């Protein structure tokens, strides 16, 4: 609910795991479109190398299970 | 141990927990990752962290949450 | 955090050191029947402190005549939230033991148990759960 990741920018970059839960869950939300829609533009093929990528400060913040 | 059965397990294919996608130069969606291969038949249980949703939950039995 | 644990030799061993310890739980229950089945002895010390009215429990554990209460983590949290003195479950997340959850129970091999869990499923999706938890069974000193 952060105004940062509701008003998605070049400057706070976010992304999750294709064909993952995290996108049946943004497709499925109608109040949470614009998300999905910068979602869509980072996705990563799998969670080890999403984790790498944000510790190299490659990716902002990762969406995933607690 | 309990059920009394025995097993062969193998890893998905492309690396995705899977969600139904339209499938190309169709109109239909289709599954793909560990759900496209329960939902066809390559495999017969799926034991891995799959997040219970409705959308997988009218085509595949969860059992209790582990 | 005096205990730091349900299988804690203090409540494995009642008589391990110090008088008896005075934890009870409210008998016919799901935890009740947790414990028998589980710790032996927790059980049969359990008997002496056959706790009711579970707010009955909780102004027995303000006086006093109780140090410990084995109950439900859904309705220990509220009981905590909703406490003038905020009292702590034993660790900060109350460490939950034999996880489970609250069900809609059924007659068994129905016809309403699918199209209820489908219902259930997308209310935990749409986040309507996470609106009746915030209005439902929120807390003074929980945060
Ligand atoms: C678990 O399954 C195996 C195989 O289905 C059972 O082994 C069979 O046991 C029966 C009698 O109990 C024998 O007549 C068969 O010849 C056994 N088959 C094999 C391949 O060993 C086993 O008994 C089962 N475990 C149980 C029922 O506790
Ligand atoms: C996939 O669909 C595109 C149309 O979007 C088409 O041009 C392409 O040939 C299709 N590929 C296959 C393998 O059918
Ligand atoms: C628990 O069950 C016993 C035996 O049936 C009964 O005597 C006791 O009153 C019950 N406790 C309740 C209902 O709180
Ligand atoms: N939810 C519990 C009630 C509390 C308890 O007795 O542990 C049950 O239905 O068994």
């Amino acid at each position: 609910n952060d105004p940062r990741l509701r008003n998605p920018s070049d400057k706070f970059i976010y992304a999750t795991v294709k064909q993952s839960s995290v996108d049946i869950y943004f497709r499925r939300q109608v109040e949470l479109s614009t998300m999905y829609r910068h979602m869509e533009k980072h996705n990563y093929e799998s969670a080890a190398e999403a984790i790498q990528a944000v510790r190299d400060n490659k990716l902002h913040a990762f969406i995933w299970d607690s | 141990r309990t059920m009394n059965f025995t097993y062969e397990v193998h890893l998905v294919a492309d690396g995705k927990f899977g969600t139904q996608e339209r499938v190309n130069n169709s109109n239909k969606k289709e599954w793909n990752g560990m759900m496209g291969e329960l939902l066809s038949g390559q495999a017969d249980m799926i034991v891995a962290p799959l997040t219970i949703n409705n959308e997988r939950a009218q085509y595949i039995e969860f059992s209790k949450p582990f | 955090d005096t205990v730091s644990g349900l299988s804690d030799k203090k409540f494995q061993r009642p008589q391990d050191q110090y008088p008896p310890f005075r934890f009870g739980t409210v008998p016919n229950g799901s935890t009740e029947r947790n414990i028998r089945s589980n710790y032996r002895d927790m059980h049969t010390h359990m008997v002496k402190f056959n706790q009711r009215s579970v707010e009955d429990a909780l102004t027995s554990l303000k006086m006093g005549k109780l140090d410990a209460f084995i109950y439900d983590a859904a309705v220990l949290n509220y009981m905590a939230g909703k406490d003038e003195g905020c009292k702590l479950v034993t660790i900060g997340s109350g460490k939950v033991f034999a996880t489970t959850g609250y069900g809609i129970a059924m007659q068994k091999d129905s016809h309403w148990k699918r199209a209820i869990d489908l219902a259930l499923l997308q209310l935990l999706g749409d986040g309507e759960t996470q609106k009746l938890e915030t209005v439902w069974l929120s807390g003074i000193c929980q945060n």
